[PDB]
DNA sequence: ATCTGTT
């Protein structure tokens, strides 16, 4: 965002219902706390 | 010289419609008197050599002279409501509808006038009773007649009594119907007396929305007393009539052009207030006596509304053609594509050039010649 | 409390019953001449404390318990229609008594069992509040069903309720009429396509009020150019109209 | 300001008005214009099987852009300008239509489309598509397409039809605009004199019988078969009243306003002994008009197309980049994938009520939403913060017992059960689509003798002091308040109150009033009871008050 | 997975 920072987690899985060979997001949130 | 011609819009305090018929058919039983609310006053042409630019202006210019009091001896004024006429084609549709026709000749008359398009006073009944044109005034409401008098007897008519002598004809009863009617004075009053409700749900059906409130003009045509004055007169009466380049766009796009005729101003002693909107004395006082009524200030705003919009079409007419040349054989992508398209349009009407644009067409002179 | 204690205008004046057109204007005019001038006073005397006084004036006498409200009887007001595009607030039910609503019950509906069966056990009626502040009691919805078999038609049944709905949770297709202020979506894997998502991420003015549980730019979607091709193919043409 | 807003949109739009008045003069040749005993063949049929192959002229219009684009104002200035009819596909459509019309100069009532050509409340519960057909022509022709969605159609079609020819008086012809025309011809006056003010001394008249400019607002909505149906209906009302523009040889216009993007229509059909609802996509009116290679041909579509671009509102940049991927179908990057990153949030923190407050669920079904409405309503019992109440309300619903053993009868099964009939039927007895949503109770059903009903009863939970929509055209009665000093007074003093009721209460909305103000005297002591307020003021008060009754 | 026309 607007001169912030972002910090983001993502898994890969290897199962073949999820997916493998793709990434996917599962939150993301602010680290902009310690100027 | 010659008679000078006057269209003036007109409004009352009540039914407008229930008046104007209670007048029409001579029944001086709600008879109320009548405010002008604008009008505007030409001279016929008489001759086909079309003038130039700084010829009408001052023709026109001779007219308004210094007090709002017209230069003539004998006038000639068609009092309209609004209503939009039937069976005409034209480049656009008509926003007025003449109503009846008055002429005054004698020096009463004329004073009485004078004096309602000067200061803003009513007109009473008397004087428009006395100075109305029978011959001409009729000739408006003479096919409605024939038309409520054939919807009125549309019971069955199966003319075939038979009978001894009430055999007559299948055609024979409408044109003896149609005979028998006359289509002046006498049928109208005849038709209002015995069949009051339905003359006038009829009649308020061609003049759809001729009953308004003062805060109704007040919003549309308002709030400024420049706009007010000069955007009423231009929309609803001269723009028909001069028949230009400018009489195919809305009331928006006239206030917008009217907001870039920067003219001198003078403030006044006082202005309107709210709570006295209940009636239209107010506002046709405030109107009549304005210092935009009369002068080379209203003698120059439609030489003007022509001028500005030649100077807008010739510049967007040439970026089109640009535009449309370049985009009709470039070969790209899909992402290129629209990036060009984007960038073209953008960069050609961006805000700051529309803001330069608009400020280099601006006047402070109503004269042509001193623009 | 002065001898005026009750505003002794009442016990001096008596508006009676109103009259031809004329007469009802002029009561009107006067009217609001006297409570403007009153008003001017009271402000004038007191001011801004004055201008947020709570207010509340009814034809007759009405209280409320909880969330019912107990009143004589619905005699005056204008009739009017309510529009789905405005906003009201839920002020609560009452079980006032209302002819207009039962005779034009009586008169639509030529069901007179159901009529009766109404009658015999009532339904409430509910009390709202528009944005300007004028209470109003709103009719029932009444609704019939007949079922075409064939080439033969049966009405079948008739339902009764009230018919108002919350702005509070729906679905994505019902949102392709509306427009938002704050969104929160809820996307589910397995069925995705991203017609839905360009529908459901386009509700809203700016991007500051959007939130999802999953990107579905990173996930399977199913794609369908075709509406795009003819599009993108109609803005090389010269004689089509393009306006910025 | 207010002026270089509109600089470009107002110097735009002459060429679609130059065009679309060209397109609404052209005459008909009198080889071509349909005549009254088509209807009265079509009238007198039992199947489909035995329609004929005939041809209905018309034109078009097209007017697509971006939702948000601005292609409002070239309907305001058509109103301004032309002389057209003004409709809408839905009721909320027309209700925005009419509200910003009316806002920029005048206008008259508006409806939908389908109150224009004669759609009853029977004509909602028919089953549409039930016979075969299959093109035969190569590239099929327009009678071929006209054929087939006349079929489709066939039973409002049909009902349609008998119902306007059985009620013109049997074989007795409309005399409305005939006796004019008559006397005009007797009376050797100008041709269309008399028979124009035909509509003034006739308030009950079609409006089909007055433009051929037809503008169809929210066109993406509406299915492909629909068409042709207005078209169809045009010509038929026009063959039956004899109407001044009939003999002139003129053909209908339509001017179809929209967006084939971001707007889609759906179907629905009902299948018996399973009893199971099955619903699917369909083609609508834009892409029928867009896709079609002998409609492209037929209405020249390439001089007749203008496209609104921009989009008035966005001030973001990637919002905007993404936004314009996604309309035109672009190839999809990295870059996309890591700008969409940054709304993401786990699951459980949207379905929890106490987060976010204020904010509206999208879900995609009728089950989800009812679990969290009942999860909220939940919620706010215990942990209470104020002003916020939950109660309940009953509803109730009768059925037919006669009726209902002929349906039995007729469809076979003698074994049914009232409760799984209801629970089948849940989708299509209601009025409006938002009654799955609500949070409601265990079912429980009586039979009630003598009345031979049976009538099912239920409870519906609601919260007080909430903002509500009435999705129905119901009556209101107001009965009283007005807010605070200031609002009330504000409220008083324009009459814009009057004006937006219909001329014909005004005494009743004045009378209403006065009766308001004079109940709205006394309690001024009970203000005046406010603690600390005055001590000499109040005798103050009491003279200037007694000084104005006086 | 799924909506809306009728006073
Ligand atoms: C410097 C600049 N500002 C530019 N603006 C204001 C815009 O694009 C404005 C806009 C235009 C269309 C859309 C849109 C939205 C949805 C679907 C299709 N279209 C969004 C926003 S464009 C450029 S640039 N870099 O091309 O010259």
């Amino acid at each position: 965002a607007n001169n912030r920072l972002c910090v983001s987690l993502c898994q890969q899985c290897f199962a073949a219902k999820c997916d493998s060979n793709r990434l996917h997001t599962l939150f993301t949130i602010d680290a902009g706390t310690p100027c | 010289g010659t008679p000078v011609e006057v269209t003036a819009l007109y409004a009352t305090d009540g039914c407008v419609i229930t008046s104007s018929i209670a007048l029409l058919t001579n029944s001086l039983l709600g008879a109320e008197p009548v405010y002008i609310f604008s009008y505007d006053a030409y001279t016929h042409d008489g001759r086909a050599d079309g003038p130039t630019e700084q010829d009408r202006f001052e023709e026109s210019r001779a007219l308004y002279q210094a007090s709002g009091g017209l230069n003539g001896d004998s006038f000639r004024v068609t009092f309209c409501l609004l209503g939009t006429e039937v069976g005409g084609t034209h480049q656009a549709r008509g926003r007025t509808r003449p109503m009846f026709v008055c002429r005054f000749e004698r020096a009463d008359d004329v004073a009485a006038l004078q004096d309602a398009l000067a200061h803003g006073t009513p007109l009473q009944p008397d004087h428009i009773a006395a100075t109305l044109d029978a011959e001409a005034t009729f000739a408006l409401h003479a096919n409605m007649i024939l038309a409520l008098t054939v919807a009125i007897n549309n019971a069955s008519p199966r003319t075939g009594r038979d009978a001894a002598a009430a055999q007559y004809d299948q055609g024979a009863s409408l044109r003896s119907l149609v005979g028998r009617t006359s289509l002046g004075q006498r049928g109208l009053t005849t038709l209002y007396v015995h069949h009051e409700v339905r003359v006038l749900a009829a009649y308020r059906r061609a003049y759809y929305g001729s009953a308004q409130s003062p805060f109704w003009f007040l919003s549309k045509f308002g709030p400024d007393e420049k706009s007010l004055v000069l955007t009423t007169r231009y929309y609803l009466l001269q723009a028909q009539r001069l028949g230009g380049a400018g009489a195919t766009y809305d009331l928006q796009a006239i206030k917008d052009i009217c907001a870039t005729y920067a003219i001198p101003h003078a403030p006044r002693p006082d202005t309107v207030s709210a709570a006295s909107l209940t009636s239209f004395a107010a506002i046709t006082r405030f109107c009549c006596t304005s210092q935009y009524a009369r002068g080379a200030a209203a003698a120059g705003f439609p030489l003007y509304v022509e001028r500005r919009i030649a100077a807008d079409v010739r510049e967007t007419s040439a970026l089109e053609k640009f535009i449309t040349h370049d985009r009709s054989c470039l070969r790209v992508s899909d992402r290129e594509f629209i990036t060009y398209i984007y960038l073209a349009h953008f960069e050609c009407f961006s805000p700051p050039r529309l803001a330069t644009h608009l400020r280099a067409v601006t006047t402070h002179d109503p004269n042509p010649a001193a623009s | 409390l002065d001898e005026q204690q009750l505003d002794v205008f009442y016990c001096h004046y008596t508006p009676g019953e109103p009259e031809t057109t004329a007469a009802v204007h002029t009561q009107f005019a006067l009217l609001k001449r006297a409570f403007l001038g009153r008003f001017r006073i009271l402000q004038e005397l007191f001011g801004e404390a004055f201008e947020v006084a709570p207010f509340s004036t009814y034809v007759d006498n009405v209280i409320f318990r909880g969330c019912e409200m107990l009143t004589g009887s619905p005699r005056g007001g204008l009739m009017s229609v309510a529009l789905q595009t405005d906003n009201y607030t839920l002020m609560g039910y009452t079980y006032a008594r209302v002819f207009a609503f039962a005779d034009e019950l009586r008169r639509r509906h030529a069901t007179a069992n159901v009529a009766e069966l109404l009658e015999e056990a009532p339904l409430p009626y509910v009390v709202l509040r528009d944005q300007h502040g004028f209470m109003s009691v709103v009719n029932t919805n009444i609704s019939e069903f007949v079922e075409s078999i064939d080439s033969t038609e049966l009405a079948m049944a008739i339902n009764a309720d009230y018919g108002i709905s919350s702005k509070l949770a729906m679905t994505i297709t019902r949102s392709q009429g509306l427009s938002l202020d704050k969104v929160a979506i809820c996307f589910t894997p397995g069925n995705l396509r991203l017609n839905s998502a360009y529908v459901a991420m386009s509700r809203t003015t700016s991007s500051e009020f959007l939130r999802m549980n999953l990107n579905p730019l990173r996930e399977r979607h199913e794609r369908d150019d075709v509406i795009s091709e003819h599009i993108l193919s109609a803005l090389r043409d010269p004689n089509v109209v393009i306006v910025y | 300001a207010e002026a270089f807003l509109n600089f470009t949109s107002m110097h735009g739009v002459q060429p679609i008005l130059k065009r679309i008045r060209e397109l609404s003069q052209q005459q008909l040749d009198g080889a071509q214009v349909p005549h009254l005993q088509w209807f009265r063949d079509v009238a007198a049929l039992e199947s489909p099987a035995g329609l004929p192959l005939r041809e209905f002229p018309f034109a078009v219009y097209l007017i697509t852009g971006n939702a948000g684009s601005g292609k409002s104002t070239c309907v305001q200035t058509i109103n301004e300008v032309l002389d057209c009819v003004v409709t809408g596909a839905t009721r909320i459509a027309a209700q925005n239509m009419y509200a910003k019309l009316s806002g920029a100069f005048l206008s008259r009532p508006i409806n939908t489309i389908f109150h224009e050509f004669g759609f009853r409340g029977n004509h909602v519960q028919a089953q549409l598509g039930q016979y075969p057909y299959t093109l035969t022509s190569n590239p099929a022709s327009l009678e071929d397409l006209q054929r087939r969605d006349l079929t489709y159609y066939w039973e409002v079609i049909l009902d349609l039809t008998k119902r306007a020819l059985a009620a013109s008086g049997g074989e007795e012809l409309r005399n409305e605009f005939r006796a004019l025309a008559a006397l005009e011809r007797t009376l050797g006056l100008a041709e269309g004199a008399l028979t124009r003010l035909a509509p003034a001394t006739h308030g009950a008249l079609p409006a089909f019988t007055r433009s051929n400019v037809i503008v169809i607002d929210e066109a993406g909505l509406l299915g492909r078969h629909l068409l042709t149906a207005v078209v169809y209906c045009w010509w038929m009302i026009n063959a039956l009243y004899h109407t001044p523009q009939y003999a002139a040889r003129l053909r209908p216009v339509l001017v179809c306003v929209g967006s084939p993007t971001q707007t889609a229509s759906l179907e629905s059909t009902f299948e018996h002994q399973k009893l199971r609802c099955s619903v699917r996509q369909s083609e609508n009116v834009l892409t029928y008009l867009i896709c079609n290679r002998t409609l492209r041909e037929y209405a020249r579509l390439s001089y007749s197309w203008a496209i609104f671009i921009n989009n008035k509102r966005c001030v973001e940049h990637e919002f905007g980049n993404l936004m314009k991927v996604l309309e035109y179908g672009l190839p999809i990057t990295e870059e996309h994938m890591q700008f969409v990153d940054r709304f993401v949030v786990p699951e459980n923190y949207i379905t929890n009520p106490a987060n976010l407050p204020g904010w509206t669920r999208l879900f995609s079904s009728h089950k989800e939403v009812s679990a969290y409405m009942a999860k909220l309503h939940a919620y706010l019992k215990v942990t209470r913060e104020g002003e916020f109440v939950v109660f309940t309300l009953p509803v109730l619903t009768f059925v037919s017992v006669k009726e209902f053993d002929e349906y039995r009868r007729l469809t076979h099964q003698p074994g049914l059960t009232i409760e799984k009939w209801l629970t089948a039927n849940a989708s299509r007895i209601t009025n409006y689509s938002q009654s799955q949503d609500q949070d409601a109770g265990h079912m429980r059903c009586e039979v009630h003798s003598k009345q031979q009903l049976v009538v099912a009863r239920n409870d519906v939970t609601y919260v007080l002091n909430s903002q509500i929509a009435v999705t129905a055209r119901l009556r209101k009665l107001v009965f009283g308040f007005s807010g605070t000093f200031r609002a009330f007074e504000a409220v008083l003093r324009d009459d814009s109150f009057v004006k937006t009721q219909g001329e014909t209460s005004v005494e009743f909305a004045y009378r209403f009033l006065s009766r308001l103000i004079f109940s709205g005297l006394i309690s001024f002591y009970n203000f005046l009871q406010r603690p600390g307020l005055d001590a000499t003021q109040r005798t103050l008060a009491y003279a200037r008050m007694g000084e104005l009754t006086a």
